[PDB]
């Protein structure tokens, strides 16, 4: 079986658990998977009720993996207080900039992720469930339908597995170019045939999802780690990093560093080692001038000792970190990410459809010296001026990291006003 | 416009698989684009009569996702990444790269009509960049003479 070509991207952990086998760049079909003792974590889930499930789900304390970090076992607890039928759907559609850790698990480790949304399905009653996978991962795309077809072989899936009365189908559908088709409800959308357009929230989907109906939506990482709950126990798993952000959590790293790729490691680790310790540092061994994560967050220099956890003051997120040293211009850097929502608006809500495009419209003006005292007072106004009226996280981000730039960065930003 | 046999069973497989019609939008588009080099206007009626929607939620469809193409037939695209990461690892060097080889620039297709260069936001491998992908297959751009290699398997 021939699959599209794929990068190898540089994979390695400090626990041997989401990475076991993804740490080596190649598809781990469904023998090799057995023979490390995959899908026993589901033949004890089947013997569990859905309700224990949820609750060791939720005493582990994992988190959402997708960047908003919500507890897990809380979500599928919403969802189960609603009237079925369910539905269950793994959001991977990964299009956040410096993000690559979904796609890790995907290619080389899919029966992680099948087993994981067997189990997450079977919790919440769901008889039907949907992978979301952006339209230029093809190869993971591949990999994923065969391995379904590998598990459905074996009796891992279809109508009553293992002899349990519990019965799944898992659908994969393609995403065609839309980062906005990561947020789950327009992610919803786009599954039910229909242009990326998120909806007002609330409802949240566990009320109110696809087709109307109670419907998780978690991410391919969240998910992957539910085998490793079920197998080791909540316990055990929560002795994994600090025992309130527990687990394992995957790490992409790129830009200026000598080992760029996915790391896995606890919470625990602060910024500085993830780039220092184990990213090998910078290339040149020039000094850190900022990390974005991804476009979301823009970290100075002088915020490097921080945990890499979901507390209030930790780097949270998505776990993306983009590094950029001395030499990188900041205002070229925040172009980069004001064309980037200029790109991925959906357009739904004025401030959001006007403000992206204007915000990377002015900003090109000032990065190329063409900007007058209007452009820059209404570059000012418009970057304040996105999320009004917005009913999606897009529209409530697109101004924060280039907002965190002039707030942290004054004089390289104030050497373009004079320009 | 009638699709030809080989690809009308290939979109009805697509239609069939998931629980409702209207859920194979996106598979049958992406159908469409690898068989003709992009979306013939055309196609999109004998489309939305196979998954019995309104030929404007089709058009809808088709403008709002950016990997769909109605205006260049193109062999193979050449997906080339501009978002942050590649910008700063070096997606001017491989568009001067492409440049060199084959004398187009982003947006624009080879007169042959073999290649088109394709713009396009993070392709999720940043740790790779300058990423760019040949149709499906993803690489790291390397070099000029790197490169050249790559593009002589796409006949
Ligand atoms: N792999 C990737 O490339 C990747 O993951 C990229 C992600 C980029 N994003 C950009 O915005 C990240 O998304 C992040 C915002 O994403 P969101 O869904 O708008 O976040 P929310 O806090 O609304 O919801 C988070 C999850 O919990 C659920 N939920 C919240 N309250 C609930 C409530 N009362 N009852 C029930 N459910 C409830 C909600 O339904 C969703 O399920 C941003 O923090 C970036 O971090
Ligand atoms: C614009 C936008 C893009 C997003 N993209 C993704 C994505 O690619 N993958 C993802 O899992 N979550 C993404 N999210 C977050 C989802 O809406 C949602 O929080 C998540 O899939 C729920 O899973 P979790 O609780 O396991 O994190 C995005 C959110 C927004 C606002
Ligand atoms: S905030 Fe922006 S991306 Fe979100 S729904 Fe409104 S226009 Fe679309
Ligand atoms: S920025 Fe180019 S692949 Fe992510």
């Amino acid at each position: 079986r021939s699959y599209p070509a794929i990068p190898r991207i540089y994979a390695e952990t400090t626990l041997n658990m989401l990475l076991k086998r993804a740490k080596k760049p190649r598809v781990h079909s469904i023998d090799e998977y057995l023979k490390d003792g995959g899908y026993q974590a589901l033949e004890k889930a089947l013997n569990m009720s859905p309700e224990e499930i949820i609750d060791w789900v939720d005493k582990s304390t994992l988190r959402g993996r997708g960047g908003a970090g919500f507890p897990t076992g809380k979500k599928w607890k919403f969802a189960v207080q609603n009237p079925g039928p369910r539905y269950f759907i793994c959001n991977a559609d990964e299009s956040e900039p410096g993000t690559f850790k979904d796609r890790i698990i995907i290619e080389r480790d899919p029966h992680l992720l099948i087993e994981g949304i067997i189990i997450s399905s079977y919790a919440i009653g769901a008889n039907e469930a949907y992978i979301y996978i952006r339209g230029e991962y093809p190869a993971g795309y591949y990999i994923l339908r065969d391995a379904i077809e590998e598990a459905k072989k074996k009796g891992f899936l279809g109508k009553n597995i293992l002899g349990s009365g519990f019965d799944l189908e898992i659908y994969v559908a393609r995403g065609a170019g839309a980062y906005i088709c990561g947020e789950e409800t327009a992610l919803i959308e786009s599954l039910e045939g229909k242009r990326g357009h998120p909806r007002l929230k609330p409802p949240y989907p566990v009320q109110k999802g696809l087709w109307g109906k109670p419907t998780v939506v978690n991410n391919v990482e969240t998910i992957a780690n539910v085998p490793f709950i079920i197998s080791m126990g909540w316990e055990e798993y929560r002795y994994i990093g600090p025992s309130d952000y527990a687990g394992p959590k995957l790490f992409p790293v790129s830009g200026k560093v000598k080992k760029p790729g996915v790391y896995e490691l606890p919470m625990n680790t602060t910024l500085r080692e993830v780039i220092f310790k184990y990213a090998g540092g910078t290339l040149g061994n020039k000094k850190v001038k900022a990390v974005f994560s991804g476009a979301l967050d823009c970290f100075s220099s002088e915020e490097l000792d921080i945990p890499m956890d979901y507390s209030p003051l930790g780097f949270g997120g998505t776990g993306t970190v983009i590094v950029l040293t001395e030499e990188d211009d900041i205002v070229e850097a925040a172009l980069k990410i004001a064309e980037f929502y200029e790109h991925e608006t959906c357009g739904q809500c004025t401030p959001c459809r006007v403000g992206c495009y204007e915000q990377a419209n002015l900003l090109e003006k000032i990065y190329k010296g063409e900007a007058t005292e209007q452009d820059w007072e209404g570059f000012d106004f418009v970057n304040r001026n996105i999320q009004p009226t917005s009913i999606c996280g897009l529209g409530a981000v697109a101004g924060r990291l280039i907002r965190q730039t002039l707030e942290k960065f004054p004089e390289e930003w104030e050497k373009y006003r004079k320009k | 416009f009638e699709f030809p046999e080989e690809l009308k069973t290939k979109l009805q497989e697509h239609i069939n698989y998931f629980p409702k019609k209207r859920q194979a939008i996106l598979l049958c588009l992406h159908e469409i684009q690898n068989y003709y080099g992009y979306i013939p206007p055309e196609s999109l009626k004998p489309l939305a009569d196979m998954l019995e929607l309104p030929l404007n939620h089709v058009e809808g469809v088709v403008a709002f996702y950016d990997m769909f193409d109605r205006e260049d037939k193109a062999k193979y695209r050449i997906r080339v990444c501009v978002s942050i990461v590649c910008h700063l690892m070096g997606t001017n060097k491989l568009l001067k790269a492409l440049e060199n080889i084959l004398g187009i620039k982003p947006g624009e297709v080879t007169p042959d009509g073999k290649f088109k260069i394709v713009p396009v936001q993070c392709l999720g491998a940043c740790s790779e960049a300058p990423v760019f992908m040949v149709n499906d297959d993803e690489y790291k751009f390397e070099s000029e003479v790197q490169l050249n290699e790559i593009l002589s398997r796409y006949t």
